[PDB]
């Protein structure tokens, strides 16, 4: 070789030293993935492509969320997905399940974990106390249904039982659902702390080949 | 028992699902299979020559099985400490993991195994009073002593202390599937480890000591076979490449 | 009002439909089979680029065929020498998110946008030795799914939200806007004489372009699901498509119809590139089995199987001498077969 | 919007066309006489050969 | 991009002396520099390099042992220290600044040269020194030692011209190419061990002295260089 491709090689050389770096530090955090339809709130749960960034006990938190069939397949290296729900409206409830029967049996995220948020949890206890609009109206088999005011009880621990039954239709173990029942709630960077958490444990125990 | 040794670290070899941790299950196996290779033949002559001798080689190989043996136990203490510390706290433990963690581990466990064994074969080859009483067998009991101690007595602190506390870390269906696998993995090695060092570190009837140290060494020649196997077959991907 | 338009319409159709089905007198297979095959072909990896840290989405030679770009998920875009194998320049981008990149025909810009809906220009050969922005185009509405470079001075781009613009860079605002499809435009090919162009969607119905003018010319409809990919014979006369049924084809100007159709009952996995050879008799495929096929295009059977990777290959790309064959993956390594 | 899309198929209703067996023999022309220039179809010498 | 020297002026034989070069507008850590220094009555001679980054260093033989040449990214700046001087020493030093990638223009810009007073290799010949000649076409012939073509077909061959009172500046890179910012009638052509210089349309101000230089090996020797007059 001549002078020139020696001096070449050196500069390639300092490039690679540079990229290792920068891959170090950009896997010294975690990121999400943040999904809701409308009428939901998702930007008050921790109070083209919009981002936030957050802390807690030392651990660093990146949110993703866009305003889909096509451009999903870039998140598919996520640690988890957040679904944001509603729980006051009673018309649009079958269309939030069929929502999350899409995503939960997608193609390129067979294997990314899911946290749900089931909001407005005192709107509903209101309208339900009220007595003006009924869930059996809108789902029949409600009537049946009985509980493991009361009322208040009953009808959250119904809605929550579709969602769950949805996930263990067929999930193959691979991955769960983390149900919540969040409210002007505080604390929402703990719960998601606790949850990525036992995510990654899980994680270990399957390749450590105990699992 | 030397069919099946060498035929389980062969095939786990050829079969390795190239994750981070594996090739410290290669480098294990690769010990295993060494030791089968060159020791297991000679030992098996010992037995039917009836204690006698068929020189130059007699010392050697008394060092050469030594660095064996010492390795085989230290990767089994440098895998439980690392899965300790996967689940107390496993955030901090996938930070600190760069994919070059097995070199270093690799490195590490290896040179301490020929520092042990370096001295054996100089002080053998000077006075055959050490090595051969026709028997090629050892006789100082201050190395005897000391090797034991070094090589066998604080492995088991570790390894306790380690597994009663990761035993007492996992306490919903998954944990419940990893503690019975760590109870019996861990009364398997114990089991078939104590014996021989027990009756040795007490006893520094001749022949029934004799032959017990005889059925004690085939038990620890039959725990290096058995250590491939029980690691790598509670995973389903491992059975079916096995299979085929 | 609308009874006579649907009427108009449906009549339309039939009568279209009619007129090219008057011309096919003779299929393709039943013209060339006295052929000789082309027989047996081999390629072994020459050479392997490596030093990427996540997925590749794109790739594209330069008109010398000695470099080539390439642009990551980890939001850095780096130039190669592929005979030496080094690194020329090292770029990063300003948002991690990027699913397409070019290179200028004279070898002074690069471009590359994503899901943030901006094109940004950058500029090579400066003073300083640096390589920093010129410019940042927008005024879109959705995600960028392909950027071709027609000068030093004029970009065409096909983004999500149903529709195709052609920029000067210069002013920076867009000068032709092609509109009429009803889904998101996936694919972008260029013609050799640089006056029409063709374009693929998610619809599956392929359309012809025509540039100064701006109004579409032909549509052709012959799939089953969306369209990923899209390429141009070397003749400038014919195009083939691929799709996510598994399948290719090969379509034709003149004659307004379908010709060809290339599949497999072993493979059911879509098709993510296609790409054809100097003399046009190979053509190249990548589909999601983490493999590449190779098809004769005057015979529709298999010829050789190239499959280096683990993970499913995202961009395929061939120099214009045809010495060499480079493929990208989401292994983080892109090779180079001769 | 019914007026532009009747006045598109309208403008693409009336076209030239030609036969297959033409658009067919000039495409395995084409293919035929630049066969003597793929290097990728036929082998060529290692020391020609760039890479 | 501006390059400035400090230093210089009459010392003592036996003193130490420090030169020191600052660099602005451009990124001093991309480029490597060089050291040039030109006799009163001889033509160009290298003196060092530094490698970016501070990875290699090479060099002359005539100054090994006695000059060491350190830089400092952060302050931007170039320095080379001079000990044990003797009488041959006295010279002007250019500050040189090259960039080596695929397709890249080394020895691109010369900074402002500084004047210090005291009190096996590739040999490159001109055959003609003085030439007399506005409108017609100049020819510039420059001898090589060995032939300078390599395996790859890369020939090494520079032209850089000198304005009276004024830096050097390049004007063809490797015997083919022009660099940016001179005008098209320059031409350069050449064969293995035969180089020739063609200038056509020569106007006014084009006066000044031409240089030939190889970079295929260390050490980089010049040519004796060809004086162009009225
Ligand atoms: C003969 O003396 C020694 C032998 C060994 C290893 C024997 N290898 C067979 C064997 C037996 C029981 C259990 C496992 C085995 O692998 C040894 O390891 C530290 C130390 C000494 C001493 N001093």
């Amino acid at each position: 070789v001549s002078a020139e491709d020696k001096a070449a090689a050196e500069r390639s050389k300092m490039i690679d030293k540079n990229l290792r770096e920068d891959g170090e530090k950009a896997r010294r955090t975690l990121r999400l993935l943040l999904l809701g339809a409308d009428n939901s709130g998702k930007s008050t749960i921790v109070k083209g492509i919009f981002e936030t960034k957050f802390q807690v006990d030392k651990v660093n938190f990146h949110m993703f969320d866009v305003g889909r069939r096509k451009w999903i397949q870039c998140f598919n290296d996520v640690t988890a997905i957040i679904f944001v729900v509603d729980s006051s409206d009673y018309n649009r409830l079958q269309e939030a399940l069929n929502d999350f029967k899409s995503i939960w049996n997608n193609r390129w995220l067979r294997t990314i974990s899911v946290i749900l948020f089931l909001n407005k949890q005192d709107l509903l206890a209101e309208k339900v106390l009220a007595g003006k609009s009924k869930i059996e109206d809108y789902f029949p088999e409600f009537a049946r249904y009985t509980t493991p005011d009361p009322r208040v009880t009953r009808a959250k621990y119904f809605i929550r039982k579709e969602f769950v039954d949805i996930s263990t239709a067929s999930g193959d173990g691979r991955h769960i659902c983390y149900p919540h029942f969040t409210c002007v709630d505080t604390e929402n960077a703990r719960r998601i702390f606790n949850d990525c958490k036992d995510i990654i444990l899980q994680m270990n125990l399957r390749e450590y080949n105990l699992v | 028992v030397i069919i099946l040794t060498i035929a389980g670290n062969i095939l786990v070899i050829m079969a390795v699902l190239q994750n981070a941790t594996n090739y410290f299950l290669m480098s294990l196996a690769i010990a295993d299979m060494l030791l089968g290779f060159l020791v297991m033949p000679v030992s098996m002559l010992t037995i039917l020559y009836g204690y006698r001798w068929p020189s130059k080689l007699c010392a050697v190989w008394i060092y050469l099985d030594v660095l064996f043996s010492t390795a085989s136990i230290m990767h089994l203490c440098a895998i439980s400490l690392d899965r300790y510390v996967a689940i107390q706290n496993p955030i901090h433990h996938s930070r600190f993991n760069s994919r070059t963690k097995a070199f270093l581990k690799i490195i590490a466990v290896w040179t301490i195994s020929v520092g042990i064994s370096m001295p054996i074969p100089v002080f053998g080859l000077q006075d055959d009073s050490k090595v051969f009483k026709g028997s090629c067998l050892l006789a100082d009991d201050n190395f005897v002593l000391i090797g034991s101690f070094v090589s066998f007595f604080i492995p088991l602190t570790i390894m306790v202390i380690t597994y009663f506390l990761t035993i007492k870390s996992l306490q919903i269906s998954n944990e419940q599937k990893a503690c019975k696998v760590l109870g019996i993995v861990f009364f398997l090695f114990v089991v078939m480890w104590c014996p021989f060092f027990i009756t040795n570190i007490m006893a520094v009837n001749e022949d029934v000591i004799g032959a017990l140290l005889n059925v004690f060494v085939w038990i620890g020649y039959l725990s290096s076979a058995v250590n491939p196997l029980v690691y790598t077959l509670f995973n389903k991907t491992y059975r079916s490449a096995f299979s085929r | 009002e609308l009874d006579q338009l649907r009427q108009e319409a449906e009549q339309l159709k039939n009568q279209i439909r009619d007129a090219r089905k008057a011309c096919a007198d003779a299929t393709l297979s039943q013209i060339t089979n006295n052929i000789d095959p082309v027989g047996r072909i081999q390629m072994r990896t020459r050479r392997t680029l490596r030093g990427h840290l996540a997925k590749i989405y794109a790739m594209h030679w330069g008109t010398d065929s000695r470099l080539l770009v390439s642009a990551s998920q980890d939001g850095k875009l780096i130039i190669w020498d592929s005979y030496t194998t080094n690194k020329v320049h090292a770029i990063p981008l300003r948002s991690s998110w990027v699913m397409t990149c070019a290179y200028a025909p004279s070898g002074n810009y690069v471009a590359c946008g994503g899901l943030d809906n901006i094109c940004s220009i950058y500029n090579l050969k400066t003073r300083e030795g640096n390589v920093r922005v010129s410019r940042e185009l927008a005024g879109h509405t959705g995600y960028l799914s392909c950027c071709r470079f027609l000068d030093d001075n004029q970009i065409v781009t096909s983004s999500g939200d149903t529709t195709c613009a052609l920029w000067d860079i210069e002013t920076g605002q867009q000068t032709t806007t092609f509109t009429g499809h009803t889904g998101d435009v996936m694919s972008l090919s260029l013609a050799p004489d640089t006056r029409l162009f063709v374009s693929g969607a998610c619809d599956a119905s392929a359309k012809l372009w025509d540039v100064r003018e701006g109004m579409c010319r032909q549509t052709f409809t012959g799939h089953e699901s969306d369209i990923n990919a899209i390429c141009f014979f070397p003749n400038g006369n014919a195009f083939a498509t691929g799709s996510d049924d598994a399948t290719c084809r090969l379509f034709d100007l003149r004659a307004d119809q379908e010709l060809m159709t290339y599949s497999h009952d072993n493979i059911i996995c879509g098709i993510t590139s296609v790409s054809f050879s100097k003399s046009g008799r190979l053509l190249l495929a990548g589909y999601d089995d983490f493999n590449c096929n190779v098809w004769d295009a005057l015979k529709a059977d298999r010829a050789g199987v190239l499959a280096g990777h683990d993970n499913r290959v995202s961009c395929l790309g061939v120099t214009d001498d045809g010495m060499a064959v480079a493929t990208g993956s989401w292994d983080s390594f892109l090779k180079i077969w001769n | 919007q019914a007026r532009k899309l009747v006045e598109q198929l309208k403008m693409e209703a009336n076209i030239d066309r030609i036969k297959v067996s033409k658009a067919a023999a000039d495409l395995m022309a084409y293919c035929e006489a630049h066969a003597k220039e793929d290097p990728l179809l036929t082998p060529v010498p290692a020391s020609e050969n760039p890479f | 991009v501006q390059l400035v020297e400090s230093g210089g002026g009459l010392v003592q034989p036996g003193g130490s002396r420090k030169l020191s070069c600052s660099a602005s507008g451009f990124a001093f850590s991309s480029f490597g520099m060089h050291w040039v220094r030109q006799a009163p009555e001889k033509g160009l001679e290298w003196v060092a390099y530094i490698s970016s980054g501070s990875g290699t260093i090479y060099y002359a033989d005539t100054v090994k042992g006695r000059f060491t040449i350190s830089r400092d990214d952060p302050k931007n700046t170039l320095f080379l220290q001079m000990t044990s001087l003797r009488s041959e020493d006295t010279a002007m030093y250019y500050c040189v600044r090259s960039i080596y990638y695929y397709g890249s223009s080394p020895f691109d810009f010369w900074g402002q040269g500084t004047t210090l007073t005291v009190s096996s290799d590739i040999v490159m010949t001109q055959a003609t020194s003085s030439v007399p000649v506005p409108g017609e076409s100049v020819s510039i012939s420059c001898r090589s030692s060995k032939s300078l073509l390599h395996s790859n077909g890369n020939t090494y061959l520079y032209w850089f011209l000198q304005r009276p009172g004024q830096s050097p500046q390049l004007l063809i890179y490797r015997m083919s190419n022009l660099a940016s910012g001179v005008p098209d009638r320059f031409s350069g052509s050449g064969s293995g061990t035969a180089f020739t210089l063609t200038i056509s349309r020569l106007e006014a101000e084009d006066v000044g002295v031409y240089y030939c230089m190889q970079h295929l090996e260390y050490p980089l020797t010049f040519g004796a260089g060809t004086k162009l007059e009225l």
